């Protein structure tokens, strides 16, 4: 018959024991992760052994299909998705080559000490906590020496062997291959190219480059006080004194630089020991306001199976903090759940990442994602800002009953947020750039480190304390950069999620600053962005994004409203000193 | 003791006219300005009652029979009635009821009281002026008791009155199914004799299980002895002044109107004249002029009988509903039950399905009815495609696995079974088709394991490209969704068949009576008329033919001028040759059309103002 039908057929026998498989693998990963055994490792090892043989089975049969003949755009979406090649393109022997590569690159990442000093255990410690010049920029060069300088021939090797790939994927470069992630054909007014993802990144980050400036100037400033012999009056900041092992956040910084520090700040670790609240409440009050939103109940099988409290001293199981969704209409959380507000905003965060996955359950199997791979963190963090509110806080009976709000309370928690929320992304948008770059191959290889340096010292700010030959390779010193993660999510994540913070505080009818903002009992904003949640991954992002916000693209104007009193704060604080970095100033 | 009493004068009975009286509530359900039309046990307006007085003496208290429920009426001043007997024999061979009314409390009994023969209650002293209770001859003892009632302890004047009768007593007594049903009501009167007009809705004053047979009653009065009358107990006394009228109820239907106030205010007599024939008809109290033929001539039958085939097996629904184990949707388990008795309350009413619609038939009117045959198709689905198994419904079990007629007749019931078959691992023993060449026929099966090609090329029983097993395997586990959870899904169907009804509803088959107006009930279907020997029905019990005659017959003919004009109706025989008329009357006149009594024929010929046929045409002048 016509080849889409015979396309239909093959899906509907394929969605049926697809289910199957993933439910079983899925199962056998969640007692291997409650309850940890060599058993379990085995049935765990087995059931993906399986389910990944099943995967090639199938995407072997489907390669016969052609894409050309199918016009019902909803079933070339999951042939795309399924006509997926890949790493079988590479020879055997060089495929083992690669595996080989990754497993000893996760293995030496895993396995690094300084000393005996180890990462986790102590490295992290001192690089937030050491509060000593020469601490700090000890164990940083050791751990750049010992790490870097090792990992630089597995990551050329590396990095030739996947831009041979992707090109031979018919791909110009393996980022390329990333950025095809953002991509969407065949619908007119909607249409994206994968040429389009480089560019509207640049601008937005031009928008808040004075933002950023005038945050780094402050912070300069405020850091003059302590260390007053290795901080310059107009330069970059050295690298090592960001409270991180590579600056990605600076939130540990908060310590140092408060404006006004006599304000407490918010805390209901006392209020929830008085209430003694029972590891349990928690949820009952994050289902009770995502109820009162308008969104649906709890299953009653997510209230037995799942685990919210540690086992006891007599089965031990590893629980960072995780939201499974087993299939076949089971729905699970992962937590070690303690009394303080921290495990609150994170079961909230949890619920909301539930109540994702509940939404586009309807859909067939190869299309229950999100619209890309930044929705889902974002749809799982405004549940977060909108219940961190002090007025939501003082609507439970936990907060005061007569609390007064200052605005220096204000500026501070805005200040503490800032410097994780906007932070983040130049260094973000410098390391993908820096990456994409490498991948082109446009940089030498013999210019790796003179690049990577110079993009740090322009566009992020930071300077390093001591110089660095071409043997070192400090980048690979990242999890991501190591273990082959895409990383531009971070930063599309938070644009994404003030976009839909403001649309959905426009269509609550709510007055005054964004950061006072909540979102319950809202029936409208419920049905809102219930509209966006049920599609999945049918509809393309963009028509997705258009359902909520109204715009084709992303806009960081709200993140923008979003700080504009601490944006005025800052510049009334700055009009007296400098604003800006010397490029040329170096530690030595 | 027990005393006859004597020197009393005899007198022939009396008997009067009921003005529009023995109105009592139907039911206990609040209407307020509305016209109802109900069938039950009244008095028929203007009907002959009896009547008794007390005064010569006439101490007259006979025993009369208690057929279908009395209509007492009693005009008193002094309370000289003190209670009522009930029962069928009164000699303490058969269980009586005495209802009695002393000066200290009311007394209902039930017993086996050995009755005086002339019960009586003979209460004066000259030296005080003070009426006491003396005498109590009612009955000799009471061995058995069963139900026994004392009212709250009172006074009662027991002082005689030289005026008229200011009380009037209205009691409606009634025996069904074993209770006794009394409607009291009291009016105060001011008047010499006769039965006052005028409306009264009585309202109900008890209903007392008794469960006893009542065939005679009697009527206990009140004596007043004193030194103004000498003599022996039987000589020594005298009776009071007192009067009451005796009705019996009969099977009428009445026209009540309810006012804004919720109360009876008026009622009408339905099968009592043509005019009322037809104010009951267009239920209002107002008919404009015209033509009509409400029904035929008078009538209201008797009695309701019904006839259904008897079958005494319980039917087997505990091998079905409570089965080991069901089979696969693919090859669903078929049954068929007839030559049984069903009840469908317990059924509807176990509390324990999740789904349960019927379609076509009422969930509740199904429980008294006469079916052929039915089918109990049973399997087991998982719980998203349950909605799916409904007429019209359209999807992959309805395409594929069971398909269901447009036109259904029966009822759909599932229930969660999550306890039973759900293993850990996957219970993978149920299947369901998937690919088929083409849909199926309503009540369609098939099993074919032949592998489906969606390809070009015939494979030759072998998967590959384009060749695919048909039946897929559902996967039952504890810890899956309510939407993917085993549902266990029975259907019955009910098929309905010129032979004779195999399965029926539990109920009961009364005597059947021929050549009476009754409503009968034949294997469920309803009728009313007269059942002759020879439309026509075949009885269950007998196997043999009764015809139907409709009661009465005669196309009868209603001329009015308007409720508002006159009261003057015209009556008209339309196959009657100028018999079988209300009353022969006057103005006569015979026509083509029939025989028309009380309109006037004039030599002249006017404009037609009310047709009547064959060019005759009336109204009515001075
Ligand atoms: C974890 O697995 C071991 C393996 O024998 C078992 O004994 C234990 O009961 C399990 N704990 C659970 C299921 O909580
Ligand atoms: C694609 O096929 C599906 C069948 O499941 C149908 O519902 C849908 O309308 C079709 N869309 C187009 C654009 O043909
Ligand atoms: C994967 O193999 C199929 C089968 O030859 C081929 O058509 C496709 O181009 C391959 N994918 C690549 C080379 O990326
Ligand atoms: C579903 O949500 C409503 C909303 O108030 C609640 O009343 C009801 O108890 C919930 N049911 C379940 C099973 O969670
Ligand atoms: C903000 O806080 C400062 C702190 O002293 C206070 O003086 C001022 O009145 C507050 N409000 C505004 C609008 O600045
Ligand atoms: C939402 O409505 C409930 C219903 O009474 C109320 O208790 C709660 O305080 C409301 N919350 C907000 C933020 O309006
Ligand atoms: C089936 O078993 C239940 C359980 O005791 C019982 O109540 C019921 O009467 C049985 N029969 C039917 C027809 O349900
Ligand atoms: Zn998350």
């Amino acid at each position: 018959s016509t080849i889409e039908e015979q396309a239909k057929t093959f899906l509907d026998k394929f969605n049926h024991e697809a289910e199957d498989l993933f439910y079983q693998s899925s199962l056998a990963s969640w007692n291997y992760n409650t309850n940890i055994t060599e058993e379990n490792v085995q049935n765990m090892n087995n059931a993906g052994d399986k389910w990944s043989a099943f995967l090639k089975e199938q995407s072997t049969l489907a390669q016969m299909y052609p894409l050309q003949e199918i016009q019902n755009l909803t079933v070339k979406l999951q042939l795309q998705a399924l006509q997926q090649n890949g790493s079988s393109v590479l020879s055997e022997d060089k495929s083992k080559r690669l595996n080989t590569i990754l497993n000893t690159m996760s293995t030496i990442y895993s396995t690094g000490k300084v000393c005996c000093l180890l990462l986790e255990p102590g490295l992290n410690e001192i690089m937030a906590n050491s509060l000593d010049y020469n601490e700090r920029l000890w164990a940083w060069e050791s751990w750049r020496s010992e790490v870097g300088k090792q990992l630089r021939p597995l990551y050329e090797e590396y990095v030739v062997l996947k831009n041979e790939m992707a090109r031979a994927n018919h791909y110009e470069d393996y980022g390329d291959y990333w950025r095809g992630d953002y991509e969407v054909n065949g619908v007119d007014g909607y249409d994206y190219s994968r040429g389009q993802l480089i560019e509207d990144v640049e601008h937005t980050f031009e928008e808040i480059k004075p933002l950023y400036e005038h945050l780094h100037a402050y912070v300069r400033a405020k850091l003059m006080n302590a260390y007053p012999s290795y901080i310059s009056p107009i330069g970059c900041l050295p690298a090592h004194l960001l409270g991180d092992m590579w600056g990605r956040f600076w939130t540990n910084l908060y310590s140092l630089t408060v404006p006004f520090g006599q304000k407490p700040n918010i805390d209901v670790t006392d209020a929830m020991v008085d209430q003694a609240w029972d590891a349990q409440r928690i949820f009952k009050e994050a289902e009770k306001f995502f109820v009162s939103v308008g969104l649906p109940n709890m299953t009653q099988g997510f209230w037995e199976n799942s685990m919210l409290t540690d086992p006891g001293n007599v089965q031990k199981a590893v629980c960072h903090p995780t939201a499974w969704d087993l299939g076949k209409g089971d729905f699970r959380i992962l937590m070690c759940t303690k009394v303080t507000m921290d495990d609150f905003l994170t079961a909230h965060h949890e619920m909301g990442h539930i109540q994702y996955d509940m939404a586009y359950a309807a859909q067939p199997f190869l299309l229950r994602n999100g619209a890309n791979e930044g929705f889902h963190e974002a749809v799982g963090e405004i549940m977060s800002l909108s219940a961190a509110t002090p007025k939501h806080l003082k609507s439970i009976g936990l907060l005061s009953p007569d609390f007064q709000e200052d605005n220096e309370t204000e500026i501070n928690f805005l200040l503490k947020q800032a410097l994780t929320i906007v932070g983040t992304l130049p260094f973000t948008y410098m390391l993908e750039k820096w990456r994409w770059m490498v991948f082109k191959g446009e940089i030498p290889k013999d210019q790796w480190m003179k690049k990577w340096w110079e993009m740090k010292r322009e566009i992020v700010g930071v300077v390093e304390p001591v110089p660095h030959d071409e043997t070192y390779c400090d980048p690979a010193s990242l999890f991501h950069v190591s273990n082959d993660y895409s990383f531009i999510r971070y930063y599309t994540r938070t644009l994404y999620q003030f976009q839909f913070q403001e649309a959905l505080c426009q269509a609550a009818k709510h007055e005054g600053p964004l950061h006072k903002c909540d979102i319950s009992n809202s029936t409208e904003a419920g049905q809102k962005l219930f509209n966006m949640l049920r599609l999945g991954k049918s509809e393309p992002w963009t028509l997705a994004l258009e359902n909520v916000v109204g715009a084709k693209n992303m806009n960081v104007r709200p993140l923008l409203n979003y700080f504009e009193p601490l944006f005025t704060w800052l510049k009334d604080q700055n009009k007296n000193s400098f604003v800006g970095w010397s490029t040329d100033w170096s530690p030595y | 003791q027990c005393v006859n009493l004597t020197t009393r004068t005899q007198l022939p009975p009396a008997y009067t006219n009921s003005f529009t009286r023995g109105v009592y509530y139907p039911d206990k359900v609040f209407r307020s300005s509305v016209l109802h039309s109900t069938q039950d046990l009244f008095l028929p307006f203007f009907s002959n009652v009896t009547w008794f007085h007390a005064i010569t003496k006439r101490f007259d208290n006979p025993v009369l029979p208690f057929n279908d429920g009395v209509y007492f009426a009693s005009t008193e001043k002094s309370n000289i009635i003190r209670g009522w007997i009930f029962g069928t024999t009164l000699d303490s061979k058969t269980q009586s009821l005495l209802i009695v009314n002393n000066a200290t409390n009311v007394v209902i009994k039930v017993c086996e009281f050995q009755f005086c023969n002339d019960p009586f209650l003979g209460v004066y002293h000259k030296n005080n002026k003070s009426w006491m209770e003396s005498e109590f001859r009612v009955y000799s003892s009471a061995n058995n008791c069963t139900f026994e009632y004392v009212s709250q302890p009172f006074l009662m004047d027991l002082e005689g009155k030289q005026g008229n009768f200011k009380n009037l007593r209205e009691f409606v007594f009634k025996n069904i199914d074993g209770y006794f049903k009394i409607y009291s009501k009291h009016t105060p009167i001011n008047l010499v004799r006769d039965l006052p007009q005028g409306f009264s809705a009585l309202e109900p004053l008890v209903d007392l299980p008794i469960g006893i047979n009542i065939t005679r009653f009697q009527t206990l009065l009140a004596l007043h002895r004193s030194y103004l009358t000498p003599g022996d107990s039987s000589s020594g006394w005298t009776a009071g002044a007192a009067a009451y009228y005796v009705g019996y109820l009969q099977p009428r239907t009445f026209l009540l109107k309810y006012n804004e106030n919720g109360t009876i205010t008026d009622a009408v007599d339905c099968a009592l004249d043509p005019l009322s024939e037809t104010k009951c008809t267009l239920k209002s109290f107002t008919v404009e002029k015209g033509i009509y033929q409400t029904s035929n001539f008078r009538v209201q039958p008797t009695e309701s009988i019904v006839r259904f085939p008897n079958i005494t097996n319980l039917c087997p629904f505990g091998e079905v509903f409570n089965a080991t184990r069901f089979a696969s949707v693919y090859a669903w388990n078929r049954k068929r039950i007839s030559n049984c008795v069903a009840d469908y309350s317990v059924l509807y009413n176990s509390a324990s399905f999740s789904t349960f619609k019927c379609y076509g038939v009422s969930p509740t009117k199904l429980n008294d009815l006469c079916f052929t045959n039915v089918y109990a198709d049973s399997f087991v689905i998982r719980g998203d495609e349950v909605r799916q198994i409904a007429p019209g419904q359209t999807g992959k079990i309805a395409d594929y696995n069971y398909k269901l007629p447009d036109d259904f007749t029966g009822c759909v019931i599932a229930w969660n079974s999550n306890n039973l078959d759900s293993k850990v691992g996957g219970n993978y023993n149920y299947l369901y088709r998937l690919f088929r060449k083409s849909n199926l026929k309503p009540f369609e099966r098939d099993i074919s394991t032949e592998i489906y090609q969606a390809g070009s090329t015939p494979c030759n029983g072998v998967e590959g490209f384009n060749c695919y097993f048909p039946l897929q395997s559902y996967g039952f586990q504890p810890t899956y969704g309510v939407g993917y959870q085993p549902y266990r899904v029975v259907v019955l169907s009910f098929e309905l068949l010129h032979a004779p009804a195999t399965v029926c509803g539990p109920k009961k088959s009364t005597n059947l009576v021929k050549n009476k107006c009754v409503n009968f009930n034949f294997n469920g279907l309803t009728g009313t008329g007269v059942l002759t020997e020879s439309d026509a029905v075949r009885d269950p019990q007998t196997l043999e033919i009764l015809d139907i005659t409709p009661c009465s017959f005669g196309g009868v003919s209603v001329i009015t001028p308007g409720t508002n004009t006159s009261n003057q109706v015209a009556v008209l025989y339309q196959d009657v040759n100028c018999w079988r008329v209300y009353s022969t009357g006057s103005n006569v006149f015979q026509t083509r059309a029939g025989c028309l009594i009380g309109a006037e024929h004039v030599n002249n010929s006017y404009e037609c103002d009310i047709p009547i046929g064959a060019g005759i045409c009336a109204s009515y002048q001075t």
